[PDB]
C-alpha cells in the first residue's frame, strides 16, 4: 500500500525500488500579455526518477516542445511523466528492473498504474513521507543540466556521490532528505552553508562538496538550525 | 396470460413477482400466481419469514414451457420445475383456478413499469450469465458472486456477467494509455459493442438484468456490474445518440422503481455524480438526473 514512517527501512533493503517525482515535469512562468492579459511561458522540466538504495537517479529532461499544440497541460503532464517512466522501466534489463515504483504525488498513481499493465507485478504505491524532491532543481549541476537541454535527454547521476563508501543508504537518504529540505525552506541560506568555506569545492564529477566525515556534522547542523530558524521566521516562534 | 402453480406453501415467506410482492402464511392455501403477462421475462422471488438470509428466485418466461414451485424440505427452499405434461399441468391449474386458490399478476393498464425495466432483457441472455443448462429457467439469490469478483469461488454457481475493469490491457490501447482512460469510447464502441455484446440490445440488456438482481435480490456483485456499464458509457465521449436517449430512459424507469428506504446501499455516490456531473454525458441524461435529483438529492 501506502509507504510511511512505519515501514521506512523498506526503502534500503534489497528489493529494487525507485521514487518518482513529478513536481518539475511542467514548469511555468506567469506574466502580462501586451494586452494586459495573463499568459504562462513553459521552461524545461524534468523528472526525478531515484533509486533510494543505490543513489541512481535518472533525469529525464522534459523539453518545452513537448507541450507544443498541447491542451490540459497540467494533466498532461502526469500522463507524460508515467510515459518516460514505463519507457524507462522497459529499457532496462529484467534484472534491473524495480519490483515498486514509489510515487511522490497521489495523482501519478493511475497514470503510472495505467502505463505499467504490462508489468503486473511491479507494485505501484504512494507515500505518506513529505519528501522535498522539488528542491532538486536547486542542484546547481541539475538545474544547468535540465535548463542547457534543446531537446529530449536522459542524465544519469548518482546524487550521493560517494558517500556509500563510509555511509549507509539509510544514513545517505537522510542527508540528502535534510539537505534538500533546507534548499526548499530557503535556497539562498542553504547554498551559502554548502560554498561558504571557498576551500572545500565540488569535484567535477559530484553534486555536492567534497566535505569530511566531520565537515558533514556540521554541515548537517548548520542545515537543521536553518530549518528551525525558518520554522521560526514563518511562525513567529 | 399463463400460470406458475405451486403445490404448496409449507413455510412462510414473501412472495415477490417482478416489482410487487406479497406475504404467504405457514401452510396457508397457496397455489401459485395466474394472469402472468406474455412476452416479458419474469422473477419469482422468495424470502423466508423466519430467515430473511438469502433472497433467492428464479428468471423464467413462461413462453419456454410450464413452469411450477414446489417446496424441498430437504434442501428447505420454493423450487422451480418444469412440467414435461401439458395435459397434466393444464388440468393442475385449472383445478387451481376454479378453487381461486391463486393471486393475480396485478397489472395496472396503464403501467408500463415492467417493458420498461426488462425491455432488452431476453432468457436466452440470462442462460448464459446464469449457467445451469438443464433447466429452461435461472436461479439467482443474495449471495451468488460474479466471475469478476471470484478473480479478486465455486465456478458453476457463478453470475457470468461481462468483465468490466477500466484499468486493464482490455480497456486500454498501446499507446493511447491516456487517451483511452480519459475517454472510454474505444472499451465502449470497439472492445464491448462491436467485440463482444454484438449490439447496444445485449449491453443494455445485461445492465438491466444486473440493476434487477441488484434490486430484487441484493446482490453486491449485480450493483457493481450495473454501475460499472453506466460509467463505461457516460465516461465514453462518442456514443451513439440513440443509446444515450435509450439509456436515459432505462435509468429513469430504475431509480423510479427503486425502493427509496434502499437507496443508501444500492446507489453509488461516487458513480451518480461523476455520471451526472462530470462525465462527458453529463448533460445527455436529462430524465434520470431530474427524477435523481428530486429523489434522492441527498445522495448528491
Ligand atoms: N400485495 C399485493 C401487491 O402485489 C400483489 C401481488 C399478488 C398478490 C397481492 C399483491
Amino acid at each position: 500500500g501506502a509507504m510511511n514512517s512505519s515501514n521506512y527501512a523498506e526503502l534500503f533493503n534489497n528489493d529494487i525500488k525507485l521514487f518518482v517525482d513529478d513536481t518539475n515535469v511542467y514548469r511555468v512562468t506567469v506574466h502580462k500579455t501586451f494586452e494586459g492579459n495573463v499568459a504562462t511561458k513553459a521552461i524545461n522540466g524534468c523528472i526525478f526518477t531515484l533509486n533510494p538504495k543505490t543513489g541512481h537517479l535518472f533525469l529525464k529532461i522534459i523539453h518545452t516542445s513537448v507541450w507544443a499544440g498541447q491542451k490540459r497541460l497540467s494533466q498532461l503532464a502526469k500522463w507524460k511523466t508515467a510515459e518516460e517512466v514505463s519507457a524507462l522501466v522497459r529499457s532496462l534489463p529484467k534484472e534491473e528492473q524495480p519490483k515498486q515504483i514509489i510515487v511522490t504525488r497521489k495523482a501519478m498513481l493511475d497514470p503510472l498504474e495505467v502505463h505499467m499493465l504490462d508489468f503486473p507485478n511491479i507494485a505501484i504505491r504512494p507515500t505518506e513521507l513529505r519528501l522535498p524532491f522539488s528542491a532538486a532543481m536547486s542542484i546547481d549541476k541539475l538545474s544547468d543540466v535540465v535548463m542547457k537541454a534543446t531537446e529530449p535527454q536522459m542524465v544519469l547521476f548518482n546524487i550521493y556521490d560517494d558517500w556509500l563508501d563510509r555511509i549507509s543508504s539509510y544514513t545517505a537518504f537522510s542527508r540528502l532528505t535534510l539537505l534538500l529540505r533546507a534548499l526548499k525552506t530557503n535556497e539562498e541560506s542553504a547554498k551559502m552553508i554548502l560554498l561558504s568555506d571557498p576551500t572545500i569545492t565540488i569535484k567535477s564529477y559530484h553534486l555536492w562538496p567534497s566535505f569530511t566525515d566531520e565537515q558533514w556534522i556540521t554541515i548537517e547542523s548548520q542545515m537543521r538550525d536553518l530549518i528551525l530558524t525558518e520554522y521560526g521566521r514563518k511562525y513567529n516562534v | 396470460m399463463n400460470t406458475v402453480p405451486f403445490t404448496s406453501a409449507p413455510i412462510e415467506v414473501t412472495i415477490g413477482i417482478d416489482q410487487y410482492s406479497f406475504n404467504v402464511k405457514e401452510n396457508q392455501p397457496f397455489h401459485g400466481i395466474k394472469d402472468i403477462p406474455i412476452g416479458h421475462v419474469h422473477v419469482i422471488h422468495f424470502q423466508h419469514a423466519d430467515n430473511s438470509s438469502m433472497r433467492y428466485g428464479y428468471w423464467f418466461d413462461c413462453r419456454m414451457g410450464n413452469f411450477y414451485i414446489q417446496y424441498d424440505p430437504k434442501d428447505g427452499l420454493y423450487k422451480m420445475m418444469e412440467e414435461r405434461d401439458g395435459a397434466k399441468f393444464e388440468n393442475i391449474v385449472h383445478n387451481f383456478k376454479e378453487r381461486q386458490m391463486m393471486v393475480s399478476y396485478p397489472k395496472i393498464d396503464e403501467d408500463d413499469t415492467w417493458y420498461n425495466l426488462t425491455e432488452f432483457v431476453q432468457m436466452d441472455k440470462i442462460r448464459k450469465i446464469v449457467r445451469k443448462d438443464e433447466n429452461q429457467f435461472s436461479y439467482v439469490d443474495s449471495s451468488m458472486t460474479t466471475v469478476q469478483e471470484n478473480e479478486l469461488s465455486d465456478p458453476a454457481h457463478s453470475l457470468n456477467y461481462t468483465v468490466i475493469n477500466f484499468k486493464s490491457r482490455e480497456a486500454i490501447r498501446p499507446g493511447h494509455e491516456m487517451e483511452d482512460f480519459l475517454d472510454k469510447s474505444y472499451y465502449l464502441n470497439t472492445v464491448m459493442l462491436q467485440g463482444i455484446f454484438k449490439n447496444s440490445s445485449n449491453y443494455f440488456g445485461e445492465l438491466q438484468f444486473a440493476f434487477l438482481n441488484a434490486m430484487f435480490f441484493g446482490n453486491y456483485g449485480s450493483s457493481l456490474q450495473w454501475h460499472a456499464m453506466i460509467e463505461l458509457i457516460c465516461s465514453s465521449a462518442t456514443v451513439p445518440k440513440h443509446m444515450l436517449d435509450k439509456l436515459d430512459e432505462i435509468l429513469y424507469y430504475q431509480i423510479k422503481t427503486l425502493p427509496e428506504q434502499y437507496s443508501d446501499i444500492l446507489l453509488n455516490e461516487r458513480v451518480w455524480n461523476i455520471c451526472l456531473y462530470s462525465s462527458f454525458q453529463k448533460n445527455s441524461l436529462h430524465n434520470t438526473e431530474k427524477i435523481m435529483e428530486n429523489k434522492y438529492p441527498e445522495l448528491l
